[PDB]
């Protein structure tokens, strides 16, 4: 595991169970600002698991942050798609991307590798193998102290 | 890892700030003659 | 003190903030240039290297005009920009000379490397290569210098 | 005559090494024979790398290099 | 060749500098 | 002229559309010295070309024209060149003006600039010979080119005649049904060399020929060199044209003695 | 080491790296040490393959 040290944690509260999530905020400053904003602004809440792509990814919380614009592309080749449970980010308007079990490298360099799942709750994610919705959000560790909420 | 290609400099390494090296804190009084230039690479290179 | 900031690096002098937006814009054009675009053709591959020689040349004309032409920077900032490897010292040293004011690089006046002990073809003035062309009736079998992709760096030109 | 060596940009060496990662084109056939000619001189390059190693009081060292 | 003829021709090449293309 | 002298040559294939330098998948592990696949059996690795030459559409002036280039772009002959007007070789069909400039050099080189060899080859493949001036191109693989549909041998002859007609002065064509073989003789060596590269590994079938969607699965029409003609009418005709071209240079070999005196 | 000295010979001033920088084929630059060593790992792995 050559990946960097994670910096921001955001616990998701779904109907299936708790999804603990950690984020790389130094190595990827922009996609954290599109994520941590829309958690606290409530625009992710009550979002259904939308489209399962078998062996590739599953997609939820597609609504859009600000001005319906894009995200400045940033890649670190220490942070790659080799596992399941890796959060991604589609090039489209403000849409998540959660990698399956086949973990192919064909989805790389086309999406933004963004965060992980803390290993206690990868078993909750494997229950999906009536989609789940997002009830509550608690941002336990914000890295962006200044920008977020100001 | 044995399967990992030797990682590239300008993508992985060049943007990180370096950590501190091993320096002993020089006494402000005893080490007055040396403590400006002691830990330099080629310490007194620019003196005539 | 060449490229990355360490504890042995001195803090930057006064006028660095006003020139820093242009130097950051040269710096991100080199990062696009460093990466490998996977190119099959041998003629396309050295064409990528010519972009690096040009981007290097232009950032050194930038610091050269700020100090030797416009005098918009102090000498303490110029000594810092040399030591922190922003500007090529040995290339600026030829630009000060007479006949070398617009020289593309140092590899093109280096006589020992050539087959014939000569300069590069890009150092010959365009008036003169057009002249023996008139002897033959064919325009120019010269477009870009092999070491730079220079179309002619002569002073009169 | 004798002018000394041109000091080149450090980006020029990077680009050449990033280009030679995948040598599947026929344009690389002469350079592949140069990699086998370089193998005789590899223990000399190892000695120059290891004698110029950073000591524990310095963070980073810049060194002059010579590259094919 | 004269200097005023030389100054008018260096404006004809496009790219503003030694990478400025003739024709 | 209408096609070539007024235009500039266009780009047939973009550089991002150029095919991968790695071949498809023949064995288990790829050898990075020889650029081949190893450890297994190969599976008749020939394939048809996804591109082709469009004589009137793609010809135009190039940077080889302004510099005085003798030789022709081989990727233009294949329909693959990505430089277009930047390329240092000629993008048009060889003609009597340029072939007159390929006179001293064409004895040992071909029209693309490649050296010729003494022996031919065991299967009469790529480049020619500097011992024999062979102006006739063998055509084979016609079953693989037509994608295994049937046609009459009279209609096969015409479909060979048309696609070869553009590539230069065609001397004669004689399709054989007994051996599915086309013997296409040109006026010039330099147009046989151009046509051999241009129609190698192509498809014969036309866009209206009902299999234009599926034609990439083939093997293409093989284009090798032609052996000596065994029927005795052409051998006497070979003896005739040997004698009359001899006397033409019996004239000039006593003119440069007359210049000598 | 003190008992068996091996003396240098005065003729040998040829020095591999100086005769190699005479030719066209080698150039100079200045880089980080960690960059130079990571290059030689990549370069020596190509030679053996
Ligand atoms: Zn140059
Ligand atoms: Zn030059
Ligand atoms: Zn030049
Ligand atoms: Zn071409």
């Amino acid at each position: 595991n050559i990946e960097p040290q994670t910096t921001a944690k955001c616990i998701l509260y779904t109907t299936k169970g708790n999804i603990a999530i950690e984020l790389w905020a130094k190595e990827c400053p922009e996609t954290c600002k599109r994520f941590l904003s829309m958690l606290s602004d409530g625009t992710f809440t009550n979002g259904e698991f939308k489209e399962l792509k078998p062996t590739q990814w599953l997609m939820f919380n597609a609504n859009s942050t600000g001005e319906y614009r894009t995200v400045a592309e940033e890649k670190n080749p220490r942070i790659r798609f080799n596992r399941d449970g890796l959060l991604g980010w589609d090039r489209r308007r403000n849409t998540w991307f959660i990698t399956v079990l086949a973990d192919s490298k064909h989805v790389l360099n086309d999406c933004n590798v963004f965060g992980k799942i803390v290993g206690k709750s990868i078993y909750i994610f494997r229950e999906i193998l009536y989609p789940a919705v997002l009830k509550d959000v608690e941002i336990t560790i914000p890295f962006f102290e200044d920008i977020f909420g100001s | 890892d044995d399967d990992e290609p030797p990682l590239s400099y300008e993508q992985h390494i060049e943007n990180i700030e370096p950590l501190d090296p091993i320096n002993l804190p020089l006494d402000s009084q005893d080490d007055e003659y040396v403590k400006d230039w002691l830990y330099d690479s080629r310490p007194l290179e620019e003196d005539s | 003190m060449p490229r990355i900031k360490t504890r042995r690096s001195k803090p930057a002098p006064d006028g660095f903030e006003k020139i820093k937006p242009t130097l950051t814009d040269f710096e991100i054009q080199l990062r696009d240039a460093q990466k490998d675009k996977s190119s099959k053709l041998a003629a396309k591959s050295n064409e990528q290297l010519w972009e690096i020689m040009q981007l290097h040349h232009q950032r050194s004309r930038y610091i050269y005009t700020l100090y030797y032409k416009r005098k918009a920077i102090s000498k303490d900032l110029y000594d810092w920009l040399i030591k922190e490897k922003y500007a090529d010292k040995l290339l600026i040293a030829k630009w000060r000379k007479t006949g070398y004011e617009k020289l593309c690089c140092l590899r093109c006046i280096q006589k020992n490397e050539t087959n014939n002990g000569s300069t590069c073809i890009c150092r010959v003035p365009r008036a003169q290569l057009e002249e023996e062309a008139r002897k033959k009736g064919t325009q120019v079998s010269f477009h870009q210098c092999v070491h730079c992709g220079c179309r002619g760096c002569a002073s009169t030109d | 005559l004798y002018t000394p060596k041109a000091e080149m940009p450090p980006e020029h060496l990077r680009k050449i090494i990033n280009t030679h990662s995948d040598m599947a084109s026929k344009m690389y056939n002469t350079d592949k024979k140069a990699f086998l000619g370089a193998l005789k001189y590899l223990p000399h390059a190892i000695l120059k790398l290891l004698e110029n190693m950073p000591h524990p009081w310095e963070q980073a060292k810049e060194v002059k290099v010579l590259y094919h | 060749f004269t200097k005023s003829e030389l100054k008018r021709r260096r404006k004809t090449r496009k790219g503003d500098g030694p990478w400025g293309s003739w024709s | 002229m209408t096609s070539w002298r007024d235009k500039s040559a266009k780009v047939q294939v973009k550089e991002s559309e150029l095919p991968s330098s790695i071949p498809a998948q023949t064995g288990l592990t790829f050898n990075i010295w020889y650029n081949k696949w190893s450890q297994g059996f190969a599976g008749n690795t020939r394939f048809v070309s996804p591109f082709a030459l469009q004589p009137q559409l793609h010809s135009g002036k190039t940077r080889g024209d302004n510099d005085g280039q003798l030789f022709f772009c081989l990727f233009f002959a294949k329909g693959m060149c990505c430089l277009g007007p930047k390329c240092e070789y000629l993008h048009h069909i060889p003609d009597e003006e340029d072939i007159g400039k390929l006179a001293l050099r064409t004895e040992v080189l071909d029209c693309f600039g490649r050296e010729k060899f003494a022996d031919y080859r065991e299967d009469m493949g790529g480049i020619g010979s500097f011992r024999k001036k062979n102006k006739t191109l063998y055509v084979g693989g016609i079953d693989g080119a037509l994608n295994s549909k049937h046609l009459k041998p009279a209609q096969i002859e015409s479909r060979i005649r048309f696609v070869f007609s553009r590539l230069g002065d065609i001397d004669r064509i004689r399709y054989v049904e007994s051996k599915n073989c086309g013997f296409v003789k040109f006026k010039y060596q330099a147009n046989a060399e151009f046509a051999k590269e241009a129609m190698s590994n192509q498809t014969l079938l036309l866009p209206s020929d009902k299999e234009w969607d599926d034609r990439r699965e083939g093997t293409g029409l093989l284009v090798k060199w032609a052996n000596e003609d065994p029927d005795p009418a052409a051998q006497k005709r070979l003896q005739e044209e040997l004698k009359l071209e001899s006397l033409n240079m019996m004239v000039h070999l006593i003119n440069n003695n007359t210049n000598s005196a | 080491n003190e008992l068996h000295p091996t003396l240098p010979t005065n003729h040998n001033k040829t020095k591999l790296l100086k005769s190699l920088k005479n030719t066209k084929y080698f150039q100079q630059t200045t880089i980080d040490w960690v960059e130079a060593g990571l290059q030689l790992c990549r370069q020596g792995h190509n030679m053996l393959n």
